[PDB]
């Protein structure tokens, strides 16, 4: 790896610089290098990893959706044939997106998940595993769309089981996991009732636990709760 | 699209 | 080149798709491939070339400025030493930026400028040459900051001479050239009076020529005139 | 920064 010669601390420092500069591809490469040093990630480092790859794949997903929409219109009645280019370029972006997802899933499998014993880290990494299988599922069509969907579900489910046993209902990682698993149900698994039920139950149990928190803990938490409510309002 | 974090 | 096997028309089609998807690195690579087919670019194709590279280098410049600012603060009195990382990463972004500028300048020199006979194309390409030497000048320090600045000035000046002889004062390319050469004077060449004089004279002569135009020609033109006025208000 | 096109 091209980051093999750089100190772990320097990789973390540069990931933070890359974040400040909104250079998320660089950020992701620095954080991959840090993971490959073989040591566990701290809480802050896990956030750097997630932010970097979420932003890289987020841009790829946005571009893929633009191109897929153009492609679908090109295949409607009365559309002029313009050749293979739209498909080719959509495929190019898709393959790049799949590559980034595969890279993240490989880091999680080698060896972040197996060394993660504390609930915070284990739920965090399993949520990411669900997220990146979900992104693979968004572009999947062939003989493994179903296996990819079940891989996402399995990871989200294991994270959910741990989060409910080991984390308070207002924990931001537990909340964000529930938010994203609810979106998986709505958008991937064709299970809108499960999506709504999960978002509602999560919101209500978090509300009832807010009284235990300091003013700052009452923050990204109430923040993610608003996202649950936003989704519920979109869906009902 | 719905919100994810 | 990796685009050597792709049809020219397919490269242009994909550059337009990349633009729609805001994938400007891809857009720039497609348009480099198109230029390297060896045929002249049409008016619309020249715009695709410019938009692609302006956006790529624009992001690099924004990131470079973020990092240079962090670096300058790190070198102020009382700042804790944190090692070589900020310099290294600024250098990394800088080298990438220089590489993109060198690529654009190479396309212009091989062989867009030499085959450009019409005023529109020749002024357009010489303006780009000034622009990309200007970006090199923004990051230059060593024994060739001055030669880089003079290269920018020479290209802008040749474009100006042609534009004044061959184009009406309201021509959008003439106007945009004057806008950018005025910024070169203010920000690069330490010549704020020349910058102000150029922006004012350009604005006034364009105003007096607006009466000759259709409603649509009275558009990106009045649009660039507003940018001249914006700069004049920043500078006075 | 000033405007360029
Ligand atoms: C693998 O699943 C990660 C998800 C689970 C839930 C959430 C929490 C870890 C959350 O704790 C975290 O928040 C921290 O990282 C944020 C980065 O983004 C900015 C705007 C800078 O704010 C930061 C916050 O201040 C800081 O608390 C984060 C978010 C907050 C804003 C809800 C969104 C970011 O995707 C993430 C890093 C991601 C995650
Ligand atoms: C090498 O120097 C190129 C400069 C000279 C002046 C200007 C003209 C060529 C101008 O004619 C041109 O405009 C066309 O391309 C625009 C692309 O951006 C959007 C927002 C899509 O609008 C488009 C306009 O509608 C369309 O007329 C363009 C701009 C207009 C909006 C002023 C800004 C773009 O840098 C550029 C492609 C660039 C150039
Ligand atoms: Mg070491
Ligand atoms: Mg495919
Ligand atoms: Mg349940
Ligand atoms: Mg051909
Ligand atoms: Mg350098
Ligand atoms: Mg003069």
């Amino acid at each position: 790896g091209a980051m093999g010669s750089m100190e772990r601390a320097s990789l973390i420092q540069k990931a933070k610089l890359a974040e400040q500069a909104e250079r998320y591809e660089d950020m992701a490469a620095f954080m991959k290098g840090a993971v490959e040093k073989g040591e566990e990630l701290s809480c802050e480092e896990r956030n750097l990893l997630s932010v970097a790859y979420k932003n890289v794949v987020g841009g790829q997903r946005a571009a893929w959706r633009v191109l897929s929409s153009i492609e679908q219109k090109s295949n409607e009645e009365g559309s002029e044939e313009k050749g293979p280019e739209v498909r080719e370029y959509r495929e190019k972006v898709e393959t790049e997106l799949q590559g980034v997802c595969d890279t993240v899933l490989g880091l999680l499998d080698s060896h972040l998940i197996k060394e993660a014993g504390d609930a915070e880290s284990r739920v965090f990494y399993l949520k990411m595993k669900g997220d990146y299988y979900r992104y693979l599922a968004e572009v999947a069509t062939g003989d493994d769309k179903k296996r990819i969907i079940d891989s996402a579900r399995s990871a989200y489910q294991e994270a959910m089981d741990i989060s409910k046993k080991e984390m308070p209902p207002t924990n931001p990682i537990r909340l964000g996991l529930a938010l994203n698993f609810s979106v998986f149900h709505y958008e991937i698994a064709n299970s809108p009732e499960e999506a709504i039920s999960l978002a509602k139950t999560t919101f209500d149990e978090a509300m009832a636990d807010l009284h235990t928190l300091s003013e700052d803990s009452y923050k990204d938490s109430t923040l993610i709760m608003q996202l649950l409510r936003d989704n519920l309002t979109l869906w009902t | 699209f719905p919100a994810t974090v």
